[PDB]
């Protein structure tokens, strides 16, 4: 790595000085640097990692789509031949996007969940693994894409599993984590029943639950709920 | 597309 | 060059996929590589090269200026001392700004300038090249200040000529060239005054050739003519 | 900022 020789807070520091410009590959670099010293990250510090990737990895996924789109329609009956350009230049952009959830997968696996013990921290690292998984699945086309959609299947199930057994139904972890397993269902397992049924479950659990909130958690609470009511929106 | 976080 | 073995034609073919994705650094990569194939460029070519790392150099300047903002403050007379991460940090997108306005600036001279023969295509790469002086004097400090800004000045002076001699006062490139020098007075110069009778004597003289042009044409000019206005209502 | 183009 060739952030081994800063500082762990200087890394830190760098990171959210990269996050005010703007600039989230290196804010995903500097906090690679950060968990690559082996402690165990903070509140904050996890979510300056996930803001860092989620930026990274949802340019490329944007991008990727625009030239699926593009090649989508050279393959049309009536398109002129254009030659392998689409194609070799979304797979580059494709292999790019594969590299980093490989890169994230690769840090949760070497050791960030398996030293989480509390439920915020495993629960929140539960959650990235199935979301990376699920970025490789929208690009799967092969004999590993059935496999790659369980790894993603099975890490939101355990994320779940903790989430309800140690988190308050209005937990903005629960609550995300719910929000994007719905999403993977509707969009990646050909399951848009069980995504509507998770997404309307979920809120009416919040909703029960509000009442017992400061006013500041309330207001973060319901700021994920209403992305739950506009998603049942979409599919209804 | 649907919204995730 | 890691594009020597694509064919001139992909690479073109290739920019243009890259900013329908707004994947820009890999646009202007597919454009330098174009550019070291050797051969002239045509107009739309040449507005995919400059399209391409405006984009880069301009989101370097706008994470460089958001870095040197915080630096000042940490430097005002009440800061807590954060150590050097702040100017290490500007200082690293610092020399990858120089370095991106360098390669441009090479390109421009191995070989761009010296075949370009038309008006359209000198005047295009000279203001280039004054353009990207112009991002290294807005970071640069040192013994080479001054003479960073005289080389700005001094691309900026021989595309004026130029184009004052061979193009009509509506052309876009002469309009626009025109809107960046009288900025580099301005802004890097110390010379508002010549930045304001640059601007206006261009947006006269320009509106008095209205009349020959095209609806189209009309519609760029007009276009760029705006833009001489709205500097003027900023600076008056 | 002054607009460039
Ligand atoms: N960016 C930075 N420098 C910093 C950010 C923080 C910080 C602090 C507290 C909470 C959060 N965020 C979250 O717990 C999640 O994100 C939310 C999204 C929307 C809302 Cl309304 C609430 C939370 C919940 C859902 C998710 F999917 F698991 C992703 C994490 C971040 C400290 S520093
Ligand atoms: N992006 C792409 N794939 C493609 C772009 C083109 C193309 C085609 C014709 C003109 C231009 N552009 C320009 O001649 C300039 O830019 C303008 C800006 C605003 C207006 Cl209203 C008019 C022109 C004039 C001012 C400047 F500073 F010298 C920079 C060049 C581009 C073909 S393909």
């Amino acid at each position: 790595g060739a952030m081994g020789s800063m500082e762990r807070a200087s890394l830190i520091q760098k990171a959210k000085l990269a996050e005010q410009a703007e600039r989230y590959e290196d804010m995903a670099a500097f906090m690679k640097g950060a968990v690559e010293k082996g402690e165990e990250l903070s509140c904050e510090e996890r979510n300056l990692l996930s803001v860092a990737y989620k930026n990274v990895v949802g340019g490329q996924r944007a991008a990727w789509r625009v030239l699926s789109s593009i090649e989508q329609k050279s393959n049309e009956e009536g398109s002129e031949e254009k030659g392998p350009e689409v194609r070799e230049y979304r797979e580059k952009v494709e292999t790019e996007l594969q590299g980093v959830c490989d890169t994230v997968l690769g840090l949760l696996d070497s050791h960030l969940i398996k030293e989480a013990g509390d439920a915020e921290s495993r629960v929140f690292y539960l959650k990235m693994k199935g979301d990376y998984y699920r970025y490789l699945a929208e690009v799967a086309t092969g004999d590993d894409k059935k496999r790659i959609i369980d790894s993603a299947r099975s890490a939101y199930q355990e994320a779940m599993d903790i989430s309800k057994k140690e988190m308050p139904p209005t937990n903005p972890i629960r609550l995300g984590l719910a929000l994007n397993f719905s999403v993977f269902h509707y969009e990646i397992a050909n399951s848009p029943e069980e995504a509507i049924s998770l997404a309307k479950t979920t809120f009416d659990e919040a909703m029960a639950d509000l009442h017992t909130l400061s006013e500041d958690s309330y207001k973060d609470s319901t700021l994920i709920m209403q992305l739950l009511r506009d998603n049942l929106t979409l599919w209804t | 597309f649907p919204a995730t976080v």
